[PDB]
């Protein structure tokens, strides 16, 4: 409800435009509609779509004038996530491959000689080399901010 | 419905901070000099500055800041012009 | 340092030389290693600015305040004139009690030894713990609630009828 | 394995919050009966009081409690602790933290401790799986039942995710 932008609910455009833009697909009666692929361009699909209509609805995103999603967190109301409650995991799915990507290469001095050491991949990888990705920071992401950092290692 | 001062005081209130200082002591610091043909910074030296050049004249400088400001500048344009003429033409207090 | 490392509060046991075996502040560094306009002010300010203030009468007798006392200052002044002056009001007045001000602690500027502390050896309350020690808890005490002074200055510091304010906020404002 | 030990009272300090949590939530718990999400306090009470909003339970009753946790904390970092039964030792007889202060800057080894029975520790953990149960219906499906002859295994329902919320 914050900036406009309105939640979808009064349809004004976004919910018309679309039951517009998808919906001269449907006119697909210019083809021949029972059973097809050869055709299935009208019937079907809107599933997803006129049969997820009014049911996207349902969250908002306050989508705006144009009528579509303004997609907004910042962290105000609800949203403090329509990005954040899916925000957070990326950061997450990210740098604990750092840990595979370091933990990896810092084995690539152990058992001694190395690089393509890194070719050969010596499959490096199904757990704790990555099934330590699962926990790492405020548990022991401070694998930072002791003895391995420094750096303090050789 | 403004009092122009506060500036209008600070416009004034170091301005006559170097009708300041000075008379007497030969010829009003050092020595005089500096002018042109230059002796100082980049020629070679450039160094070596301290500061105890206010604490002197503070003491004397409050003073003449912040009254003469209600004797010269509010304080009248003063009557006197006197000489006269009368007098000036004599000044309403301008107003 | 930062934590969680830090930072013996707990004990010693303790103080302590000797002991028992300790150290503990780190031995007497100095967060301006020389040092002061702005250190020990901390505190000698708001026990006697928080005197003054005990001042308004909580009244259920009734007071206030003198002859004279400035009419909220405005325009009971002086009414005068001689003339005639201010207003009065505005800058003059807030002129004449700042540099009669101004001057007092600042002729003091000259200052070096007699006496520069202990300082390499000695071979106000001399020694005083008290009297200056709570200098602290006098700033603070007055800061503590002038911050509610500049929160809801709502009417009389009544205070606690209710709870302890604690309103909460949330620090956030939100969460 | 893992690591060294490094942490046992934080985990520990987690398994003392632990239990009493699960006591906490464990009186919607249902002595026989009175549950779902919460609203109030155990009993009574009739005070002047413990109170809403303006005022919060909150921050009178957890701000003084810094100082009541922050003791500990440097307790914990300039040992300190009791005599000793959490920072660690004297009776009877736990999993042991083991090692004292320093390594080869780490590893002169680092774990023989193992051994036992079933024993003391267990149970700091047991209410952090009772956790991940009770924590996981109760707002997915907000009450909770046992109830065997009846219709155990069997069901009856259903219910999962988008219908609304
Ligand atoms: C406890 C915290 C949580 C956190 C971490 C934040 C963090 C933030 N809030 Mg916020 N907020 C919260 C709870 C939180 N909020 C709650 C419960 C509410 C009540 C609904 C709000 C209501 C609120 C409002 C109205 C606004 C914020 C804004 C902000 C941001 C200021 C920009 C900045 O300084 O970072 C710089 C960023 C980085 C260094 C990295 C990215 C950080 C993310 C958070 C962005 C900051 C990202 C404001 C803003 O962003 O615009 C002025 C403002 O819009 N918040
Ligand atoms: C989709 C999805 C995918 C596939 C990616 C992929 C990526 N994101 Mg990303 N991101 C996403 C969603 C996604 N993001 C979301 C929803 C957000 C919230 C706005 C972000 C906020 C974000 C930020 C702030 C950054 C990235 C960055 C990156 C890149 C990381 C490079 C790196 O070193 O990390 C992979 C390996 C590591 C070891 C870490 C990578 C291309 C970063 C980048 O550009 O360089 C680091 C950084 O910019 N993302
Ligand atoms: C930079 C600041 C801002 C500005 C542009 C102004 C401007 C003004 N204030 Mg003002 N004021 C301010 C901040 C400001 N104030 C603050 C923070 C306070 C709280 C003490 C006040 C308290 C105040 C009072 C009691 C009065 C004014 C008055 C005035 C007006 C009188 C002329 C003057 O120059 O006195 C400037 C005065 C101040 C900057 C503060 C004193 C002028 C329009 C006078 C008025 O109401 O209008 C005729 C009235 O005397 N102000
Ligand atoms: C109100 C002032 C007036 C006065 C008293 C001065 C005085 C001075 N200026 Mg100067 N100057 C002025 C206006 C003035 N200037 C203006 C309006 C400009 C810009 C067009 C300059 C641009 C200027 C430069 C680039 C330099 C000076 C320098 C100097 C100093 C060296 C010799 C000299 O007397 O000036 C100049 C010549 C005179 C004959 C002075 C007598 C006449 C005075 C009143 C002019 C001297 C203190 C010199 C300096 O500071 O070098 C380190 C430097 O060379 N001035
Ligand atoms: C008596 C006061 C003063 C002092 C000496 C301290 C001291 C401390 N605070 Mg603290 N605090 C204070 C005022 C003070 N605080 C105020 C006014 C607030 C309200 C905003 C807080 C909110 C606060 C929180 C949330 C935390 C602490 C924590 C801590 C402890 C650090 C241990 C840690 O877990 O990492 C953090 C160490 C710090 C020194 C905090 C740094 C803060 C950043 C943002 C700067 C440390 C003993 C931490 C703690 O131990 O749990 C209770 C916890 O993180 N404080
Ligand atoms: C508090 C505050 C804040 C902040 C701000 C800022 C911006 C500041 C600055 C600050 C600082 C002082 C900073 C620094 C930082 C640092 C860093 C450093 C970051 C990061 C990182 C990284 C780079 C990482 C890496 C890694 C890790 C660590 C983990 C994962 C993996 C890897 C290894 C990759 C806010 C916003 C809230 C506002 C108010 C106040």
């Amino acid at each position: 409800d914050i900036a406009g932008l309105t939640p979808c609910k009064e349809s004004k455009q976004f919910a018309k435009r679309e039951k517009q833009a998808l919906k001269k697909l449907q006119a697909s009666l210019k083809l021949y509609a029972d059973d097809s692929a050869p055709a299935l361009a009208i019937k079907a699909t809107m599933e997803k779509t006129k049969k997820r209509f009014d049911n996207y609805g349902k969250y908002g995103l306050l989508c705006g004038s144009d009528g579509l999603p303004h997609l907004i967190v910042s962290g105000d109301q609800r949203h403090w996530g329509e990005f954040i409650t899916p925000g957070i995991l990326f950061l997450y799915i990210a740098g604990w491959i750092g840990w595979v990507g370091r933990s990896y290469l810092i084995a690539i001095r152990d058992e001694k000689k190395p690089t393509q050491k890194e070719i050969i991949i010596d499959v490096p990888l199904a757990s704790s080399l990555l099934f330590r990705g699962f926990s790492w920071p405020v548990a022991a992401y401070r694998e930072l901010l002791n003895g391995e950092l420094v750096d303090n290692n050789f | 419905p403004s009092l122009v001062i506060s500036l209008s005081t600070g416009l004034s209130l170091f301005l006559g901070r170097f009708v300041f200082f000075n008379f007497q002591r030969e010829n009003m610091a050092k020595q005089v000099p500096e002018q042109n043909g230059m002796s100082h910074f980049e020629a070679g030296d450039t160094r070596a500055k301290e500061y105890v050049s206010l604490l002197k004249s503070n003491d004397p400088v409050g003073f003449n800041i912040v009254d003469v400001l209600a004797w010269g500048s509010i304080g009248h344009i003063v009557a006197y012009y006197i000489l006269a003429t009368a007098s000036n033409g004599y000044d309403p207090s301008f107003f | 340092m930062p934590g969680e490392p830090r930072p013996a509060y707990l004990d010693g046991s303790a103080p302590g030389d000797f002991g028992f075996d300790p150290l503990g502040l780190g031995e007497v560094p100095a967060n301006l290693e020389r040092y002061k306009e702005s250190e020990l002010i901390h505190c000698r300010w708001a026990m006697l600015a928080v005197p003054g203030i005990l001042v308004p009468e909580a009244l259920g007798y009734g007071n206030w305040v003198k002859a004279q006392e400035w009419a909220a200052l405005p325009g009971g002044q002086a009414t005068y004139l001689g003339n005639p002056v201010p207003w009065g009001t505005l800058p003059t007045i807030l002129a004449i009690e700042f540099l009669a001000i101004a001057f007092v602690e600042h002729q003091r500027s000259m200052e070096k030894d007699p006496e520069k502390k202990k300082y390499p050896g000695g071979a106000l309350e001399e020694l005083k713990v008290k009297e200056i020690k709570n200098g602290r808890l006098a700033l603070l005490a007055f800061v503590g609630f002038c911050v509610q002074q500049s929160a809801y200055p709502g009417t009389g510091p009544l205070e606690n009828l209710a709870t302890h304010l604690a309103d909460p906020w949330h620090n956030n404002i939100g969460d | 394995p893992e690591n060294l030990r490094w942490f046992v009272q934080a985990e520990l300090v987690n398994g003392r919050w632990a239990m009493l949590g699960v006591a906490g939530m464990l009186l919607p718990e249902v002595f026989t009966s009175i549950g779902i999400i919460n609203v109030p306090k155990w009993y009574a009470a009739g005070k002047e009081e413990y109170f809403a909003s303006s005022s919060t339970l909150f921050v009178i009753e957890f701000i003084l409690s810094h100082y009541v946790e922050i003791r500990r904390w440097q307790d914990i970092k300039n040992p300190g602790s009791v005599n000793q039964d959490p920072i660690f030792k004297q009776y009877s007889l736990p999993a042991g933290e083991v090692g004292y202060p320093g390594g080869i800057f780490n590893p002169l080894n680092f774990a023989p401790t193992l051994e036992a029975k079933e024993k003391e520790i267990a149970n700091g953990r047991l209410a952090m799986l009772a956790f991940l149960g009770f924590i996981i219906q109760h707002n997915v499906t907000g009450k909770g039942p046992f109830d065997n002859l009846l219709q155990h295994i069997s069901d009856p329902w259903h219910n999962t995710i988008v219908q609304t919320l």
